[PDB]
């Protein structure tokens, strides 16, 4: 049938990366990862994620006393304050949590625009955008020209001539 | 301040029954991304440092299939199915899960032949 | 016959942290925690009373250390710590329940 | 594949610098690390460059006396060791990852994969 | 004329952040247990 | 040789702007700064430094005693107090440091973002992209044609039916 | 006279809907609200609005006395404690509300940028942007072709021939 | 316009499974709810599901024996009441947001505008 | 836990006379965007309910100006202006600020020809 | 350059309105100052406007008794000062940045660089 | 609440002799960027009031090089290299450094010929 791409839904053939392409001309269809852009995303991640894992160095000591029960008047103000700011660390963890999962999706639905826009200026006037996430090529691409736009070897003057008639007058 | 710790020390093996090297750490190697970050060397004498292990529990890319890694947290184990006339020498332990720290190795074991 | 869009750069940049990378190359940058002081007590336009040899507790009861602050007035009190209270030995009771009045009394 | 220099021999005070001439790499943006092993002792860890930007990340015991460096045009990475005892007499190997690997756990390897050769700096009198 | 004073001296500054005294008194900025936090006043740096 | 944009590196000859053009013609080559955007960049970062210079009003006083020591017990829950609100102003501070970097960088990288799409809509079918931040223009376009795409009074009508000769048939 | 889009101004006419289009052909102008980019917008804003509404399970009971005044030492304690908690919830809120109206304004700010790039791909080559936020249609266009751009049924082979003699040619 | 399934006889023990076909829905991101109403008794609201994504939000009284899942291409909603019981004797509504409104204030609403006609469930012996 | 609380439980209404309802919250319905989520619904015997007003004061599509809604905060009531014998049935008061919570429904309030 | 609106004499209770035509501006979205000047007394600063937006800053002394507004298509600015004293007998200058300037210092300053000739004000009997 | 207070108050000068305006401030009128946000103005009798420096340092368009400007902190002066006739009026110092508490300007010092 028909192949779409990343504004319609996403792949669960993909596998071996988070992005990748899939191209569809006479000799059959075929699927590959971009290793390229799925290091980038995870790159940002695992930085992201080596920021919470560093522990810090204040020792908290013992102020209370689980068996001999201290005064009443101090045993309120070290349970206000204890539940003060608690209040505090309850409020930053679910914000920066809420915070980091609006960026963290962000990252990841920036890194596929940023592939799109690469692909679309290699292909200069030898493809148009579909509207689904792909690239229809105007020239006989086979595969080892299916290749050269996923390893940034494109030259689209090589088929300029040719993609160029295709277009305007057919 | 992540210390590895390496055991036997030192193991006499011999060309048909298993061996196994443990290397526990001082505090817990799991990122949170759900990966134990240790790695297992091998250096021939002589010869540059080889990767056998590079996650905890995977295999790299020219190791057969003799070579297994298990374990989680902070204790770990290296395992040999079956011990060749080609696996000796030192099996060092490597923990990369902070950089700012840094990257330390472990003591080493050496492995002869019995 | 073509035309080019471009950013501005330097040699050497100040490296800062940000939420998923450490030590990213900016072009500049500044210092946000202070760690300068002025050594004084630089108090201009304030009524400053300087204690010295005298304790706050003590222009209360008057030992001779305390002969001039018996009835000061201030905006800003200065204590040193080699003032003392009494002169006859002894000490007061709740006393830094009262130290926390005096230092908020304005005299 | 990483190649580099040879043997050096210096004395107590100089600088040593070593080559390591990464061929063949189409990512340039892992990490490559240096490692260290004295004639008897283990291996240990000097530091990590990242060639996109050139940040450094030196081990506590080498920092200040360590420069990293590195030439992208060539491709060549430098190390250059101040301040020469003794002690510092050993094999310093360039190490950094192997690249081209269709596993989606190796995008989280962030160690050493494939070594170079070795060089073997002595510092005597 | 100073604001925010503490046993060593006094702290005159814009910045939002010191550490210098856990125990200074007045209008002071908040006290930070880091001694270094470098902001950021211009773009990224990609040389030529 | 030839000349590269904002895709590939910056330029280290701007020294009057943050953003500007490098047209190359048969006259030569040329180098110019836009007061524009480099104004609208510094005015959101000067307006984000102007919301941390601004001091509380309230005044903190002494509880503590340096000079005669208060009361163990008391002397515990200040102290416990104080290193829970300096883990509070050690986490915000940092959060917040990090937080803004990544939003200097962002919007400098998006003013940038904004000066490309102005000229590439000024050249509408006149120009085509490089792919390295450049517009290859398709007419001859001198030293005051080249300054009407910096001022914003390009108009495309006026090279329309020459530029189109140069694409479609040439 | 003539119209403009989203890049210049914002039309003060739209009241049943937060985005919209305007058409200019032979039968006259015309107004219509997009209905699935407004809901949009808003579903994200009330969603940002319940994360606020949420009130804690925390009950702060009394420690103080209006009346009958508390000791000296621990009346200070008490109030050092209560105005160091009170900075942080006067910090958090004016770092909260200034942090979410800089999202508000940029999320409503992309879903008119992704009714933009969505008309853009339906009118594939036979439309041109005009730089104002239009669409320079070239061919005759009327009220129900106007009408299918507007509600995704647009098919630009059906006037792909008639357009792109328009374009290139005349 | 929704049409729901037929009534039917059930067991205790057994499970119920209702269907609700949303006819001539253009936006399908509203939000569609159940709710139930025991003879004598009034309504009941069980839960309410995205059709856009699958989340579910049922109630604290309904949570953990209901499942609530759509079909998006036939667009037909189900719900299913596991461990039946006597008192869940009622008729099951399906409800949702109607569209093609052009009020302002009709975007702030995300309750229930056009209804099912009901489907009467009974649990004897 | 918001609990709808209806009144005056039933009304016996002439044909020609108004009649008003009233439907008091526990907490306030009254959300961060300035509208109060309170829903008046209609179910005649045998029929689905009918919507009538949708946000405390918007009338439906296909409702008659006889009904009003008014009130703001906890306190609610339902107006109408002149009673018809098409008017007759349970009418229900039904809160949807927030749904972790879930939405709740009121008692009823009978309403029938005196 | 900047060229305001001639002298005005008022009467104590009336409002007095000054122009000022910022004639040859490309920016537009610089900081335009009005200042005062009293006779024997020093610069006096009322606010501050925004061509882009409208948004206006005015000082303490001068708050709820100034307007400050501006006509971006003529290129006029607009203060009004409404409840007039004997004491707003001054020099009323509107001043704004001067632009064109080839400095990178000079994109922090947000200051008055070009000014105005002046608008004598005089409230008397 | 910035105070600008200015000094000698009033300086009588020899045209050929240097002479220096200083004036201090209440606050640091440094900002986080790094730039001190004090203004040098000079208003001679019947004209509009000429700017001279700009960011503490800077010289404007239209001035000589005997007008220079230092300082940092609160502390500035304002310095004449060498004075001509044309050197004569009163010059202002004024601070830009936060705009919800506003702009104010110095006291003035008169600047004649003796
Ligand atoms: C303080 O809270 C603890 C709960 O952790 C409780 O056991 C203790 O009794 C409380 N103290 C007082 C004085 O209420
Ligand atoms: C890119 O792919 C093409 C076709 O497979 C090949 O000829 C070329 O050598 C490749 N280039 C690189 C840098 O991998
Ligand atoms: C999620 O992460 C875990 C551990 O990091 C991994 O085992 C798993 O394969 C990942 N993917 C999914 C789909 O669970
Ligand atoms: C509280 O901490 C200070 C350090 O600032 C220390 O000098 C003091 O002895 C401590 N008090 C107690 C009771 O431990
Ligand atoms: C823009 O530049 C062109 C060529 O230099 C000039 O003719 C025109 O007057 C300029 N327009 C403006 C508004 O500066
Ligand atoms: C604590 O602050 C309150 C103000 O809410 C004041 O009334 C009370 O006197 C203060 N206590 C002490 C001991 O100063
Ligand atoms: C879209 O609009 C066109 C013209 O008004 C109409 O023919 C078509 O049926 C519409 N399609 C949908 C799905 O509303
Ligand atoms: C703003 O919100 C209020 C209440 O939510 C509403 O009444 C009003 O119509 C809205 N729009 C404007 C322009 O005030
Ligand atoms: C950075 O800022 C300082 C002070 O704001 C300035 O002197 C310097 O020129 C700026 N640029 C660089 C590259 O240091």
């Amino acid at each position: 049938g028909a192949i779409a791409g990343f504004i319609e839904n996403g792949w669960e053939g993909l596998i071996d990366g988070w992005y990748g392409f899939r191209h569809q001309n006479a000799q059959g269809e075929g699927t590959a990862a971009d290793y390229k852009s799925t290091q980038s995303a995870i790159d940002q991640i695992t930085g992201k994620l080596n920021r919470l894992i560093e522990k810090t160095n204040q020792q908290f000591e013992l102020i209370d006393n689980e068996f001999t029960e201290v005064e009443k008047q101090i045993g309120n103000v070290i349970n206000w304050t204890r539940d003060s700011i608690t209040e505090v660390w309850s409020y930053n963890a679910e914000l920066l949590v809420a915070m980091e999962n609006q960026h963290t999706i962000d990252l990841a639905d920036s890194e596929m625009d940023k592939l799109y826009e690469r692909v679309k200026r290699q292909l200069r006037e030898n493809a148009e955008e579909d509207g689904t996430g792909c690239f229809e090529i105007f020239h006989k691409c086979d595969d080892d020209c299916m290749a050269s736009i996923r390893n940034n070897t494109y030259d689209h003057s090589k088929y300029r001539e040719e993609a160029m008639q295709n277009r305007i007058q057919i | 301040d992540i210390v590895m710790t390496q055991s036997p020390l030192s193991l006499s093996v011999t060309p048909g029954e298993p061996a196994s090297i443990s290397c526990r750490s001082s505090h817990s190697l799991l990122h949170l991304n759900g990966y134990n970050y240790l790695d297992w060397y091998l250096q021939k004498p002589g010869q540059s440092p080889q990767l056998l292990i590079y996650l905890g529990s995977n295999r790299a890319s020219g190791v057969p299939d003799r070579f297994s890694g298990s374990g989680s947290g902070t204790d770990f184990t290296l395992k040999i199915s079956r011990v060749e006339a080609e696996d000796v020498g030192i099996y060092y332990c490597m923990q990369a899960l902070r950089t700012p720290p840094g990257l330390t190795f472990g003591g080493g074991t050496k492995v002869d032949i019995k | 016959d073509k035309i080019c869009l471009g950013h501005h750069a330097v040699s050497n940049g100040t490296k800062v942290n940000t939420l998923t990378e450490r030590g990213v190359e900016v072009v500049n940058a500044t210092e946000t925690v202070e760690r300068t002081n002025i050594p004084r007590i630089c108090s201009k336009g304030k009524r400053t009373v300087d204690l010295g040899q005298c304790g706050l507790l003590g222009t209360i009861t008057g030992p001779p250390q305390c002969d001039q602050f018996l009835e000061f007035s201030a905006d800003l009190i200065i204590e040193r710590r080699e003032g003392s209270d009494v002169c006859y030995p002894g000490k007061f009771v709740n006393e830094e329940a009262l130290r926390q009045i005096l230092r908020e009394s304005g005299g | 594949q990483l190649v580099q220099s040879g043997a050096e021999v210096k004395k107590p005070g100089a600088s040593v610098k070593v080559s390591c001439k990464a061929s063949g790499y189409t990512f340039t943006g892992y990490y490559l690390h240096w490692v260290r092993q004295a004639p008897g002792q283990g291996l240990e860890w000097m530091g990590r460059i990242n060639p996109d930007t050139g940040g450094t990340n030196y081990a506590q015991k080498f920092q200040g006396r360590v420069s990293m460096t590195r030439d992208m045009s060539i491709s060549t990475h430098y190390m250059e060791l101040s301040r020469l005892t003794s002690d510092d007499t050993a094999v310093y190997y360039c190490a950094t990852k192997r690249g081209a690997v269709t596993a989606m756990v190796y995008y989280y390897f962030y160690g050493m994969d494939v070594w170079g050769q070795g060089t073997t700096v002595t510092v005597s009198s | 004329e100073g604001d925010c004073y503490y046993s060593g001296g006094t702290i005159i500054s814009n910045l939002p952040f010191q550490n210098i005294d856990s125990r200074a008194v007045g209008k002071c900025p908040r006290y930070v247990k880091q001694r270094s936090l470098l902001l950021a006043t211009g773009m990224k740096n990609v040389p030529e």
